[PDB]
């Protein structure tokens, strides 16, 4: 068998082999089991008012702002909804989506978002304080602000100004709290336009993008970190595959002869090895305060975190999204959080702390 | 600039006592220069883009009283140069957030995008 | 999907509003002619744009055995429909091969549609 590991170095997983010690008739899925799917619905019957979007309660969902147009080139958000309606979440486990924006985009791009459960649509602006109070903006998991506009425009100087000018509009906002800590994540095309993003980072023009602070705490993601895809997957053809089942929700390749068929993602009839496709695992995050693991977080060490939760519950776990200021001296209200990946065994564990991991659907 | 200069260092005010910093990316011309050198003592050019933080650094932005960004008031896309100057006011809000920043906007809406900002 | 079409003749075509006609008239004339018997004829499917179909349609509409999908010849789907397996000829004519200005990829889509039958 092989082997996907996660190391420092080439010749520290070369004793991954080295290793002796001696020497019921309702479509509630897709064809093919992998999704959840819905009938095909008709584009009014998502499409809210701003009232209507103010009556209706909306927790724990993801809103997608989107800066589109008649004339941009389609996003192609079906890679973007799902994997947020893979079959290891319950149906109540969903998160509800609603796009903010252009409804001339929108239409472009409906007919392939067409058969998904939760899904919603807000005809206006995302820089409009309105829309995005509507929205209940503040209890959302996730904002997204993508453009579609990051190709025709030639400036070079303003290509993501709309998506700065977005997540600076949420970063001000109030409610009866402040929207500082509204977790968003912003795609940007010019990485120098990280900087903007942030107010209390020290910002320079010749750091990478990377090591950037509103990148390494997750808010930001631009495409030319993906520039090193190309040697990863040739070196090891599984990893791309080992990527996409990870990321797009396990597409195994009978989706694709079917979008290859039919380009559309088709509804079946539930059978018992369809139920068996929904054993796929799903990442998630753990609180370290209430769990049944809470009392570990008193400096103890991660690697009997990692033990205990994976003899119980038989759960993975990356590493620790541990909060920027954990570290400091004076206690802060900065709730911005940075992501350390596969930490060490005797790595110590802050009480308030976030833990990255992959969890069996039971 | 000369617009500027006559209604700035006009001799109806007080004995101000200001220096002026200016900062453009574009070189000056011949005539500019002529102008910078009637104002030896008041005015002082430096090369540079304010969105480069660099920049900001070399024109004493910490220690400025205040910033002034001038529009280009007959543009041919009004809603472009007010964005390149909301993404300049962003860019010296980023660099020190407790500036005084005085600017030109040309429609209205535009000026409401400028609250949204943190700073 | 119907409808069987067996020993027919498929005509893809990748149009859009702004293309030049083609002029399908002498297309279709020479599979009109009177030494065919009526059972003889082959039928005519356009499988394409039904914008560029609309502004040609014209000159067409007085012959028997023509019908129109308006689809994509890319589309595996489309071609699945009209039994591209059973048809006497599958005929790719592009009326973009006049406007495109890139002398690389004039020829892309009917590369393209070939080798997807092909496949
Ligand atoms: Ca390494
Ligand atoms: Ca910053
Ligand atoms: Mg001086």
């Amino acid at each position: 068998t092989l082997g996907f590991f996660i190391a420092s170095d080439a010749k520290e997983v070369k004793r991954a082999f080295f290793y002796c010690k001696a020497c019921s008739n309702v479509k509630k899925y897709d064809s093919t089991g992998m999704f959840h799917w819905c009938a095909p619905k008709e584009i009014e019957k998502v499409i809210l008012t701003r009232s209507e979007a103010a009556m209706t309660v909306l927790s724990g969902h993801v809103v997608v702002c989107i800066f589109g147009d008649v004339s941009s080139a389609l996003i192609g958000l079906r890679n973007l909804v799902m994997p947020l309606r893979a079959s290891n979440f319950h149906y109540h486990e969903l998160k509800h989506i609603v796009f903010v924006g252009s409804i001339e985009y929108l239409k472009r791009e409906w007919e392939t978002l067409h058969n998904f459960p939760k899904v919603s649509i807000l005809p206006g602006t995302p820089l409009s304080r309105a829309d995005l109070r509507a929205v209940n903006i503040n209890l959302c998991d996730m904002c997204v602000i993508l453009s579609a506009n990051q190709n025709n425009i030639d400036d070079t100087s303003l290509q993501d100004k709309e998506c700065i000018l977005a997540s600076l509009n949420i970063k001000s906002m109030q409610f009866d709290t402040t929207g500082v800590n509204i977790p968003i994540i912003t795609e940007l095309v010019n990485d120098t336009n990280v900087q903007f993003l942030d107010q209390d980072d020290d910002d320079d023009p010749d750091t990478e993008l990377y090591l950037t602070q509103p990148f390494a705490c997750g808010t930001a993601f631009a495409v030319s970190v993906l520039d090193s895809l190309m040697s990863a997957t040739y070196f090891n053809d599984n990893i791309l595959t080992l990527i996409r089942t990870l990321v797009t929700g396990g597409a195994t390749p009978e989706l694709e002869a079917l979008i290859a068929e039919e380009n559309a993602l088709r509804g079946g009839y539930s059978t018992p090895q369809t139920l068996a496709n929904r054993d796929r695992c799903r990442v998630a995050q753990l609180a370290l305060l209430d769990g049944p693991f809470a009392d570990l977080g008193d400096g103890g060490c991660y690697g009997d975190l990692f033990c205990k939760a994976l003899k119980t519950y038989n759960m993975l776990c990356f590493g620790i999204y541990r909060l920027r200021d954990a570290h400091l001296s004076t206690p802060s209200q900065c709730t911005k959080r940075y992501v350390i990946t596969n930490p060490p065994y005797e790595f110590e564990l802050v009480p308030t702390d976030l833990i990255f991991c992959l969890m069996q659907f039971d | 600039v000369s617009n500027f200069l006559k209604d700035f260092l006009h001799k109806d005010r007080d004995d101000v006592n200001v220096e002026i910093v200016f900062l453009h990316n574009i070189s000056p011309n011949l005539e500019l220069e002529a102008l910078f050198k009637r104002h030896f003592t008041q005015v002082e050019f430096y090369q540079g883009s304010v969105l480069n933080p660099h920049d900001l650094a070399r024109v004493k932005i910490e220690s400025a009283d205040a910033c002034l960004i001038l529009a280009n008031k007959y543009c041919a896309d009004p809603d472009a140069e007010d964005a390149s100057n909301i993404m300049r006011v962003i860019s010296i809000k980023n660099y020190h957030p407790k500036i005084r920043i005085i600017t030109q906007m040309l429609q209205y809406h535009n000026k409401a995008h400028l609250l949204n900002i943190p700073s």
